[PDB]
RNA sequence: GUUACAGACUUAAGCAGUGGAGCAUGUUAUUUAAUUCGAUAAUCCACGACUAACCUUACCAUAUUUUGAAUAUUAUAAUAAUUAUAAUUAUUAUAUUACAGGCGUUACAUUGUUGUCUUUAGUUCGUGCUGCAAAGUUUUAGAUUAAGUUCAUAAACGAACAAAACUCCAUAUAUAUAAUUUUAAUUAUAUAUAAUUUUAUAUUAUUUAAUAUAAAGAAAGGAAUUAAGACAAAUCAUAAUGAUCCUUAUAAUAUGGGUAAUAGACGUGCUAUAAUAAAAUGAUAAUAAAAUUAUAUAAAAUAUAUUUAAUUAUAUUUAAUUAA
């Protein structure tokens, strides 16, 4: 029994739950700067640690949290506060995602093979392979750096060595 | 699953001021206990 | 609950009795008495043709039915291309046969689904539907005949124990 | 229907006047308004939601989902006492019921329903007692199935007593409260001379059970089988010699004692009537 | 009884209003699934009625056909494999499609819709693009300015009259604004 | 004829007469049969998000048995937790029973731990069950003042709590207790009440309709439609399921100390058919498709010294 | 403010349930952290008038909770029978499926009206000048893989290009150009999000059109337009190419406009 | 190892089969280092097992693990997160016992669940009444229904778990929605209404009930639900638990083998023994439904088998869609 407090809505609580997705230049970058926040582990989806409590401030979000292959128990390390948080925000990941940019590795040219191999046949052949490799490790999605390795691999430039690391 | 799950362990660790009680665990202990007790506690393991 | 038919049936006959009393001669107290125990039409298109939908198994037969010399065209085909069996055609045309309007209406069908026989009779169905409009008084000779009953047979499902419907398993009593 | 805005000021709060203001804006004033039959977003009832109700919204300060506020923020640190108790009227109670020695002034009331008896008359005057308590069973298909057998005696100690019987499935307390029904369903006015002792010797057969009860000067008390001296009590009889010959099957004791009482017994003045003569008691016109 | 009813309340009574459509351009189409029907319909119906707030014409809760995921599994935990027992699970699906608007004011529903939404009820939003054939991300920097202040433009507090505010979201606010951010790319 | 029609069109209504719904507060939604309320297109995720609930569960049921110094050992019945996953949010909820002003001054156990679950700014269970689901979680736990509102509560308590009442054998006491928590409700007129109720209620919409009256189906405005109509006539009388009309309990399993066999005992009170559904428009609904929606059937299996054993109840709420 | 129960020292002059509240609160938001205070206990001491309790007892639960409560002073009140003040479990979720119910239509009627400030009149780009349609997916709760799925779709003719380039472009196109209807479309899924598939999906278009506009020493102008993945894809589906004949229509057979002469006689306007 | 009736896939017709043949699969027996364990009359035998190469697996041979998967107790030490070079916590490491673990044994210790009697019509409780009483009546004269199902008659009147009904599928109609490019509107899906059908004329038996006829209707099925008790029916090999036994072994990991062995026997199937029946062919591609596709579905097209090509089978390579 009591009136009902209108809180007007507002652009600015409806931010947070715009698209993942949409095709606008500026949600892009706003959709960006929520991923940045989220890598970092700023409080979205629960309430913040400020100067109030001192021993319980505890977090999950630890470099290998729901993983199996690094061995341990469930660590709770401490979250900073709001201040004294730093935020990661790369330029490979804003490439990525608020601009459209995407590496497609190198085709690895006749010459290079060349220089490892003798006959020229051979050397086609090797550099055939490699093309086919490299358009089907551009089709599949692994990392990198790792992807680049195991295209190296494929190709004969680098060993089978350098993978069991 | 997803291994990090929160476990009665930890409900010590965030809540220390309540006095929780696993029943399972308890129930375990009372069974050794009583096993204990009556002469058909586990034998002491091989060491070597 | 203690309501019983024998005693409904003697409340009735009392009231009925009562009813049948001459209007001119009945009072005012009986008439108070006897208060207490008182209680879209198909049409042509703008081209003058009766549209109507039959099914039957999973066949569906949506049918244009026109007052122009008999011709039929089953699923944008002729009808001996279509329906193979003469059965089938047979049936289709019964409705217009126990009708002496074969020859007199236009049939344009269009079916989907099921298989041809189930079609066929679907198709049929429609048909007897889209005569009912061009002239009512023939449709209670039309579900007479058994043209206006949609035919509900319904292919059963295969139950788990059991290898179809109703087959079962063989049985070992030793 | 296209309302002022100092009407709406006047009846609805200055929070929700903006928002009519932009609905009236938006929405013509030439408006069909269709009613959607296959799914119902509104209530059953009109109700102008501007007043957030106690029990039928959600409690404001309390988490839940649609909760609208922050995950520090929730007004609710007591967790004792329910939360939303129930609107206007306290109780959810149907039409003719109720809240809840009270079992005696529970028969005490059934039997005033069933049969005009007065309630506190066997509250208070009619006292009882149990004569016999078996555990007793038969012998169905499911298995054996027992059955809890009272037999209890309910007597005003004036000469107004009765025997009951009673029996349930379900635990003797059960039973006992059936045969005090009985009991006083079955309440009967025993004669007895100087209200103390019956009046002549009885001699009386009931099934197996031979009774002889001799009467008794005042002061010798009650000197009989524990069944009879225990409906004695209860019947307000003093005095009374007696033994049980043949049978001594408690339960027909308890039979054949009342019978014997009410029908093996002639009050003199009965008796003087039936052969029109005196039938003076020597020792009253004595005085002791 | 002299108690003047708005024409808001009148509406949320009754059924929700749809604006037509000009121009059939397509700008997103919303399915909606779940497990069943009373809460997915609702929240339909509440997805409609704040679209007609906006300029937009959303269609309707176009029913696309239900699944049906079914499993048969033998009732005891050992033998008696002769009773089996069968077991269903229909994905109920319906389609709301916007048909003109800006896309911002679609986004703020689309932001809203997820905000207060229902509980047993999945949603797929399929937006509509239309751009022009040949594209350039070459003249760069000043693009990025010109997204920032329209970004800004967007959410830009107009009167602080006890509105909705929100943390994550100023400090997205400020993380744009920044030099930092503005550095990023060059 | 086109004020009939005009009728026709408006002619809707809460079921339950002899043009009507089954209104939100006479049925239930059969997202309420579920406890994992969710759907999501990736059918792994929500198998993973299913998996997650199942352990929070588990986790909850842990928490809710506390202890004082070794002194008393307050164990808290909580019902099987329903977990609401909207798109924006989680809410996982459960009904729970716990056993002068003194006690506005210190914090009782149960109070504490109803803190942690969603008070402790930091700390508190919620935010930490957070990171699991990467959406913002809300535990919501509603007391119950008696054991027999609920099912699952109520064969939960006797199953943990009640141990020595029913180990050798049932106590008499205990079983007049059970047969005697309500006081014998003649459903039959209840429910011819309730129907009466909206019948009358129907009549007056229709009233209004006609007074309203004297291409278009608009009728007047909203105050004379619904013009006895209010929150506080309507509501209450049209709530479904308010009065457990019957009940049974059944203990099985090995308790009987001197008997080396079983022991099934039942205990049976009021009835398990519902006559709202019997004679009027409202008709009854299964809930997985198995179960009577006012049904609501549970057990609970500790286990003895003797061995295991289990308490079905099962309530039929009118 | 709503920073008050932090700072035991301010609230003395409250009234005192206002008190209670605030030290309550204090003892939920530090439930394990908590640490007892003088101008709280002195608060405390001075609510005790409110609720009656006396001033040695209070201090007494203040320092000692539930331990301290037990020394100041049960029966099992489980079965007991029913007073008619609680409703059950599927009453009460009905309580709140209604309770949610009208939470919707309170934000029905005061917020979104409210929302009807944030709009704006649809600013059309004309086909002629942005005829390809980038369709993206998003799905709101979930993390789907599907999310990164980006489909660029064009009517060839819509695209700036001679009749020959055309026809070269097609070509090209192979299965992606659909004939019956004029359309070239292309999904990419290749890469980690959705913006880098489309820019990917733009790039491969620009390299077609490319191709389409060289002429130099490639016309392919003997080709024939391969239709076999379209055909396939017909038979595939099913047709209704079918219509009712024009000249079996009879419009004379038609119902004709039935006289209602009151409804005319109504017709005043 | 009794009486009397009534019932249905019981029997009788009828249609197709099994029993003969070969193969598949389960079982038995015997074999084997091991052929893992259970199910084994109806109520086992393509059953547990909705796929035994390794795995799964539990069995066997040979190797090698010994606080091991947990929880708690007691100590040393190292790293990382947080704070304003120290400290608090969280973890890890090495140990330290209680133990952990056990598809080991007993469903004749149990749970839950299931099979059969069983969609069979039974199973009980109040208040009254009868009998000294255990008990009986209710719960049945006689009939009827699929039916403790309605009639009727009756010291009974009500009430419960079953039955029926509400439920789901399918059907007919109405309304709503779908800018009729996600179209199949001949549809899909929410919400209703509809029937356990109604009415009347006659002909037999006693106001009704079966047959027939007629006029009114789209009006005709299937599924789920299988009570109480019983069978110490099945399951400790889904899982859990009592008791009991193993603890450098009856616990744990790897490599191979086995579960697929074959005299006779037993079920279930499959393919057959040719002309009321088999094979080639049939591109303006004769006519379906239901369901699956982010641990994917794989189109068109090229190449080889194959001188044309189609068919069928692979390879080449992924167009489209994570889906009306
Ligand atoms: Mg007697
Ligand atoms: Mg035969
Ligand atoms: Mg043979
Ligand atoms: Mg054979
Ligand atoms: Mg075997
Ligand atoms: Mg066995
Ligand atoms: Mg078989
Ligand atoms: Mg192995
Ligand atoms: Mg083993
Ligand atoms: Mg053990
Ligand atoms: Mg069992
Ligand atoms: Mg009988
Ligand atoms: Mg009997
Ligand atoms: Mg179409
Ligand atoms: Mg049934
Ligand atoms: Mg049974
Ligand atoms: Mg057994
Ligand atoms: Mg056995
Ligand atoms: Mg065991
Ligand atoms: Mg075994
Ligand atoms: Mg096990
Ligand atoms: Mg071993
Ligand atoms: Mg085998
Ligand atoms: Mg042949
Ligand atoms: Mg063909
Ligand atoms: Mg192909």
């Amino acid at each position: 029994s009591s009136e009902y407090v209108l809180e007007e809505p507002t652009p600015l609580s409806l931010l947070e739950y715009t698209p993942q997705v949409f095709p606008t230049k500026e949600s892009r970058l706003v959709n960006f700067t929520l991923d940045s926040l989220k890598k970092s582990n700023y409080p979205i989806y629960r309430s913040p640690n400020l100067g109030i409590l001192k021993v319980h401030d505890f977090t999950l979000n630890t470099p290998n949290f729901g993983k199996y292959t690094p061995g341990s128990s469930l660590i709770f390390a401490k979250e900073p506060q709001l201040q004294n948080l730093l935020i990661e925000e790369d330029p490979e990941d804003f490439h990525r995602q608020v601009t459209g940019e995407y590496q497609l590795l190198k085709p690895y040219v006749k010459k290079d093979f060349e220089k490892l191999t003798k006959s020229k046949d051979t050397v086609s052949k090797l550099v055939q392979n490699s093309q086919v490799v490299r358009l089907s490790l551009q089709s599949v999605v692994m990392g990198s750096e790792e992807k680049k390795l195991v295209y190296d691999v494929c190709s004969g430039m680098k060993p089978i060595s350098e993978l069991q690391q | 699953g997803n291994p990090d799950i929160l476990k009665f362990r930890h409900l010590k660790t965030l809540y220390p001021d309540i006095e929780f009680v696993d029943l399972e665990e308890q129930y375990r202990l009372s069974m050794v206990e009583a096993k204990k007790r009556r002469g058909k506690g586990a034998p002491k393991k091989m060491k070597k | 609950t203690k309501l019983k038919p024998t005693q409904y049936t003697q409340l009735l006959y009392m009231l009925n009795k009562l009813h049948n009393i001459d209007p001119q001669l009945t009072n005012d107290e009986i008439t108070s008495e006897l208060s207490q125990y008182y209680k879209k039409i198909k049409t042509l298109d703008e081209f003058g043709r009766s549209i109507a939908v039959g099914k039957r198994k999973s066949s569906t037969a949506k049918v244009f039915v026109v007052r122009g010399t008999g011709e039929i065209l089953v699923n944008g085909r002729q009808l001996n291309d279509y329906f193979l069996k003469m059965k089938d055609r047979e049936s289709i045309m019964y409705p217009l046969q126990v009708i002496e309007s074969v020859g007199k209406y236009n049939i344009f069908a269009t079916t989907s689904g099921g298989g041809p026989t189930g079609q066929a009779e679907s198709i049929m169905h429609a048909i007897a539907k889209a005569l009912v409009v061009f002239n009512p008084l023939l449709k209670s000779r039309l579900h007479k005949a058994g043209v206006l009953t949609r035919d509900y047979r319904h292919v059963e499902r295969k139950k788990p124990g059991k290898k179809k419907a109703r087959k079962m398993p063989t049985w070992v009593k030793r | 229907q296209h309302y002022d805005e100092s009407l709406l000021s006047r009846y609805y709060p200055e929070s929700l006047l903006k928002s009519i203001k932009l609905a009236q804006q938006t929405i013509p004033e030439d408006t069909k308004f269709r009613v959607s039959r296959n799914v119902e977003f509104a209530p059953p009832y009109l109700d102008d939601f501007t007043k957030i109700h106690p029990f039928w919204d959600y409690k404001p300060g309390m988490p839940h989902l649609h909760a609208q506020e922050e995950n520090n923020n929730f007004s609710i640190f007591r967790w004792d006492q329910v939360q939303q108790p129930l609107p206007g009227e306290g109780n959810i109670l149907p039409p003719g019921v109720s809240l809840p020695k009270s079992k005696s002034a529970d028969v005490a009331a059934g039997l005033h329903k069933q049969t005009g008896v007065d309630p506190d008359y066997i509250t208070r005057k009619l006292t009882m007692k149990p004569l016999v308590m078996k555990r007793v069973s038969n012998q169905t298909g499911k298995g054996k199935i027992a059955s809890f057998y009272a037999l209890v005696v309910v007597g005003d100690k004036n000469g107004m007593v009765g025997l009951g019987e009673g029996k349930s499935r379900e635990e003797m307390s059960k039973a006992i409260f059936k045969a005090h029904w009985d009991a006083v369903r079955n309440l009967k006015e025993i004669p007895r001379y100087e209200n103390r002792t019956i009046y002549g010797d009885i001699d009386f057969r009931y099934h197996g059970v031979k009774l002889h009860l001799r009467s008794a000067k005042p002061g010798f008390g009650l000197r009989v089988n524990h069944v009879i001296f225990e409906i004695c009590e209860c019947a307000g009889i003093k005095d009374l010699s007696g033994k049980v010959y043949k049978s001594r099957n408690d339960m027909n004791i308890a039979k054949g004692t009342i019978e014997a009482f009410t029908k093996a017994q002639k009050t003199l003045d009965e008796v003087a009537l039936g052969r029109g003569k005196k039938l003076v008691d020597v020792r009253k016109v004595y005085y002791s | 009884s002299t108690r003047p009813y708005p024409v808001n309340v009148e509406a949320v009574y009754y059924a929700p209003l749809k604006l037509p459509i000009k121009y059939g351009d397509l700008v997103a189409d919303i399915q909606l699934r779940s497990y069943d029907n009373e809460n997915l319909d609702f929240y339909s119906d509440f997805i409609l009625r704040t679209g007609y707030y906006l300029g937009i014409p959303l269609t309707g809760p176009k029913p696309l056909p239900t699944r049906r995921e079914r499993w048969t599994v033998i009732k005891s935990p050992f033998v008696h494999a002769k009773s089996k027992e069968n077991f269903e699970r229909h994905t109920h699906k319906r389609l709301i499609r916007a048909w003109d608007t800006n896309p911002e004011v679609l986004q703020m529903l689309i932001a809203y819709i997820t905000k207060h939404s229902m509980a047993g009820v999945g949603m797929k939003c399929n937006f509509f693009q239309r751009s022009e054939i040949s594209l350039d991300l070459g003249s760069d920097a000043n693009g990025l300015e010109k997204s920032l202040s329209n970004i800004d433009e967007l959410y830009s507090l107009r009167n602080d009259d006890k509105a909705q505010t929100s943390a994550v979201g100023q400090k997205v606010l400020e993380l744009l604004d920044s030099p930092d951010f503005k550095k990023h790319l060059e | 004829n086109n004020m009939k029609r005009m009728l026709n069109n408006n002619n809707m209504n809460p079921a339950g007469a002899n043009g009507n719904i089954n209104n939100k507060l006479q049925h239930l939604n059969n997202m309420n049969n579920w406890n994992t309320q969710i759907y999501n297109y990736n059918k792994n995720m929500e198998i993973m998000n299913t998996m997650n609930d199942k352990l929070i569960n588990k986790l909850l049921y842990k928490m809710m048995t506390l202890k004082l110094n070794n002194m008393n050992i307050n164990k808290i019945i909580m019902s099987k937790t329903i977990n609401q996953h909207s798109l924006n949010k989680l809410n996982i909820k459960f009904y729970y029973y716990n056993n002068n002003n003194n006690n506005n001054y210190y914090m009782n156990m149960m109070n504490k731990l109803m803190n942690i679950m969603n008070n402790n700014m930091n700390n508190n269970l919620c935010n930490i069950l957070s990171y699991y689901y990467k959406k913002k979680v809300t535990i919501e736990p509603i007391k119950l003042s008696y054991i027999y509102l609920n099912s699952d509560i109520f064969s939960k308590y006797i199953s943990l709590n009640d141990m020595d009442k029913y180990n050798n054998g049932i106590l008499t006491n205990y079983q007049r207790m059970l047969n005697n928590i309500m006081p014998k409700l003649n459903d039959h007129n209840i429910s011819m009440n309730y129907i009466n109720n909206i019948n009358n209620i129907n009549n007056n919409k229709y009233n209004n309709m006609i007074n309203l009256l004297n291409n278009n189906n608009y009728i007047g405005n909203i105050n004379n439609i619904y013009n006895n109509m209010t929150i506080d006539n309507i509501p209450m009388d049209i709530l479904m399921y308010k009065y457990l009309v019957g009940w049974s309990i059944k203990f099985k399993g090995r308790l009987s100390n001197n008997n080396g066999r079983t022991s099934t005992t039942n205990l049976l009170n009021g009835t398990f058919n519902n006559k709202k559904y019997l004679w009027s428009n409202i008709n009854n609904n299964y809930k997985l498709n198995y179960i009577p929606s006012n049904h609501n059937l549970y057990n609970n299996s500790n286990i003895n010294k003797n061995g295991k054993y289990n308490i079905k109840v099962k309530l039929n709420f009118i | 403010s709503a920073d008050l129960y932090m700072h035991p020292e301010k609230w003395k002059g409250l009234p005192p349930q206002r008190i209670l509240e605030l030290y309550w609160e204090r003892m939920a938001r530090l439930g394990s952290e908590y640490k007892p205070n003088k101008d709280e206990l002195n608060a405390l001491l001075t609510t005790s008038e409110y609720s009656n309790v006396p001033v040695n007892d209070i201090k007494k639960l203040y320092h000692r909770g539930e331990q301290g409560a037990i020394d100041i002073k049960n029966r099992d009140n489980s079965l007991r029978p029913f007073m008619f003040d609680e409703l059950p479990s599927q009453a009460q979720e009905l309580v709140a499926q209604h309770r949610e119910q009208r939470f919707y239509n309170r934000l029905a009627a005061y917020e979104l009206p409210l929302l009807a400030q944030y709009r704006q009149e649809y600013k059309r780009p004309s086909p002629e000048s942005h005829p390809v349609t980038y369709r993206y997916t998003s799905y709101v709760g979930e993390e789907h893989p599907n999310s990164r799925k980006v489909v660029l779709s064009v009517k060839t003719k819509e695209l700036g290009l001679e009749e020959k380039s055309l026809h070269k472009f097609r070509i090209l196109a192979r299965s992606r150009y659909d004939h019956t209807t004029d359309i070239f479309k292309m999904s990419s899924d290749k890469f980690e999000h959705a913006s880098q598939n489309a820019r990917y999906l733009h790039d491969i278009l620009q390299r077609l059109l490319a191709e389409s506009k060289d002429l130099t020493e490639d016309d392919f102008s003997d080709v024939p337009l391969d239709t076999r993945h379209t055909i396939a894809k017909s038979l595939r589906k099913k047709k209704r190419d079918y219509e009712f004949p024009e000249h079996w229509k009879r419009p004379e057979d038609a119902p004709k406009k039935k006289f209602d002469i009151v409804d005319q006689l109504l017709s005043t306007l």
